[PDB]
């Protein structure tokens, strides 16, 4: 696989936004594969998707989202988040 | 919301629908797997069925 993006959110809304994202991804049939909200990463949600465009459509008009961090995130930078 | 003590699957159920183990309210972190087959993160997390999972859980 490949692309993962960090989406900036309001601090404390991470899990809430991950939930809204998953619902929208399924409803809109976006190529979004997983969404990760780590307690050690406040103010951001990580979105694994086929293209950046998928993430743009995912967050389009979503409240409490500020935007997408530039550049992809490598899988190795994410792994330590998997076992808190 | 509770999380399976073994596989971290998130549910209101006191018993995990996947592996039948007890669930706990004491969980941390959120990983939502929409497509296990295509998710590299799910694979690293040892997840092969769609759902929402905690990152860590304790009794
Ligand atoms: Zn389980």
């Amino acid at each position: 696989a490949h692309m993962i993006f960090a989406v900036r959110t309001m601090v404390g809304q991470e899990k809430n936004i991950a939930g809204l994202m998953a619902s929208r991804a399924e409803k809109e049939q976006l190529d979004v594969y997983s969404i990760l909200a780590s307690e050690s990463l406040k103010g951001y949600v990580l979105v694994e998707a086929e293209t950046k465009g998928d993430v743009e459509e995912l967050i389009k008009g979503m409240p409490r989202v500020r935007g997408i961090v530039p550049g992809t995130i490598a899988i190795e930078e994410i792994e330590p988040l998997l076992t808190p | 919301m509770r999380a399976c003590l073994k596989c971290k699957y998130l549910t209101n159920d006191e018993i995990c629908p996947i592996c039948h183990s007890p669930t706990s309210e004491n969980w941390i972190g959120l990983l939502i797997v929409i497509n296990p087959e295509k998710s590299e993160i799910a694979k690293k997390a040892g997840i092969d069925i769609k759902g929402k999972y905690a990152l860590s859980v304790k009794e």
